């Protein structure tokens, strides 16, 4: 919900004392999916 | 006096950016939390020092 609801989880506690706390580490997520492979195009030989 | 204080995200070592591996972790438990306290415990101490 909140930083504060988030101290409360990693505490395991409903009440916070004064202080500061490590809560989650952050990260920007992908925005997309990016593919490169070679612009090969011919279909293998398998049946040979 | 001190030493240089170190934090880990003990799931970005272990597994970073694996949702696979960051669900079989929570299999162990508290583990990556008390090894996170730890830290943060001789981080503190640095300052108090
Ligand atoms: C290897 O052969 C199979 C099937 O055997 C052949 O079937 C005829 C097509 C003819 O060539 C007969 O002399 C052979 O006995 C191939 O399977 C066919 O694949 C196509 C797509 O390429 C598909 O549309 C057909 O429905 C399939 N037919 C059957 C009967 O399965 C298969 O593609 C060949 N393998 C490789 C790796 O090329």
């Amino acid at each position: 919900l909140d930083p504060l609801s988030e101290t409360k989880c990693t505490l395991k506690s409903f009440t916070v004392e004064k202080g500061i706390y490590q809560t989650s580490n952050f990260r920007v997520q992908p925005t997309e999916s990016i593919v490169r492979f070679p612009n090969i195009t011919n279909l293998c030989p398998f049946g040979e | 006096v001190s030493m240089t204080k170190t934090s880990v995200d003990c799931t970005m070592y272990i597994c970073g950016d694996s949702t696979e591996c960051s669900n079989l972790l929570l299999q162990y438990g508290s583990f990556c939390t008390q090894l996170n306290r730890a830290l943060t415990g001789i981080a503190v101490e640095q300052d108090k020092n």
